[PDB]
């Protein structure tokens, strides 16, 4: 049997399923820990890996086979449902089964899917400093078209602290922070300027090695929602830009407080999908 | 805490967080091993969980 993750009616993408609109023929990438591609729940087409002595397919942290499935866990009779289920999912290993990773090798995974025609990245990570080269790769991915979205960061809040990292932080990604089911922030979710849009983070059912599911927690969880929320945006309208899916996301969201700590607000598919 | 894989700047931004001897939560284990190589390995593990 399957079930459906609270998210997906939450940011109202079981809406947008039922119009017939899924994400079909766009391309995301998920730059993370890999993916376990046998699992019985994903269809994982091709990808890369940049991590030393690790494939693309294999997932030893489980992070990146919950995010993916977040994005795009398949339609069918067993395990969970994605945002947007029928993507071509791609995983691009740029963390090692530790969860960590160097600044080169995510550059290398942008640069990877920039290269080879991804609609969407999904960046689930986080570094306090960034690096000039992950601003390079993410300008470029955005001026090229891609849709790039990225974890906020997990630091919370102390009174005015901007607490978002990299590559969140950068104007050419989408800084995606966490609500509970009660479209509460999450306490973790990182503030500041450059916080765009939320999604649930709290409680996240998803896929997870080996074939088995998980609830986790963390902006890498909202962040999914949003990339497959974009697939579908891109499968409905497939000539809309890069940033017009953005700026769709950002302004149809739901109010939740001030920006500072909720961006916009909630993403709402339905709406953006409009 | 095996810490000796680190540093490395990037971290998956799952939140499973670690309390160290110095009463700061760390977001997860990445976050961690970073603070503990910071340190110089004075840093250790108070216990799984938030402060
Ligand atoms: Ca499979
Ligand atoms: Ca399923
Ligand atoms: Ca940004
Ligand atoms: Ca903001």
């Amino acid at each position: 049997a399957q079930t459906v993750p609270y998210g997906i009616p939450l940011i109202k993408a079981d809406k947008v399923q039922a119009q017939g609109f899924k994400g079909a023929n766009v391309k995301v990438a998920v730059l993370d820990t890999g993916i376990q591609a046998s699992h019985p729940d994903l269809n994982v087409v091709g990808g890369a890996s940049f991590v030393a002595g690790e494939a693309y397919n294999t997932d030893g942290n489980g992070h990146g086979t919950h995010v993916a499935g977040t994005v795009a866990a398949l339609d069918n009779t067993t395990g969970v449902l994605g945002v947007a289920p029928s993507v071509s999912l791609y995983a691009v290993k740029v963390l090692n089964s530790s969860g960590s990773g160097s600044y080169s090798g995510i550059v290398s995974g942008i640069e990877w899917a920039t290269t080879n025609g991804m609609d969407v990245i999904n960046m689930s990570l986080g570094g306090a400093s960034g690096s000039t080269a992950m601003k390079q790769a993410v300008d470029n991915a955005y001026a090229r078209g891609v849709v790039v979205v990225a974890a906020a960061g997990n630091s919370g809040n102390s009174g005015s602290t901007n607490t978002i990292g990299y590559p969140a932080k950068y104007d050419s990604v989408i800084a995606v922070g966490a609500v509970d089911s009660n479209s509460n922030r999450a306490s973790f979710s990182s503030v500041g300027a450059e916080l765009e849009v939320m999604a649930p983070g709290a409680g996240v059912y998803s896929t997870y090695p080996t074939n088995t599911y998980a609830t986790l927690n963390g902006t890498s969880m909202a962040s999914p929602h949003v990339a497959g929320a974009a697939a579908l945006i891109l499968s409905k309208h497939p000539n809309l830009s890069a940033s017009q899916v953005r700026n769709r996301l950002s302004s149809t969201a739901t109010y939740l407080g001030s920006s500072f700590y909720y961006g916009k607000g909630l993403i709402n598919v339905e709406a953006a999908a409009q | 805490v095996d810490c000796s894989e680190y540093p490395k700047p990037a971290c998956t931004l799952e939140y499973r967080p670690l309390c160290g001897s110095d009463n700061k939560t760390y977001g997860n284990k990445c976050n961690f091993c970073n603070a503990v190589v910071e340190s110089n390995g004075t840093l250790t593990l108070s216990h799984f969980g938030k402060c």
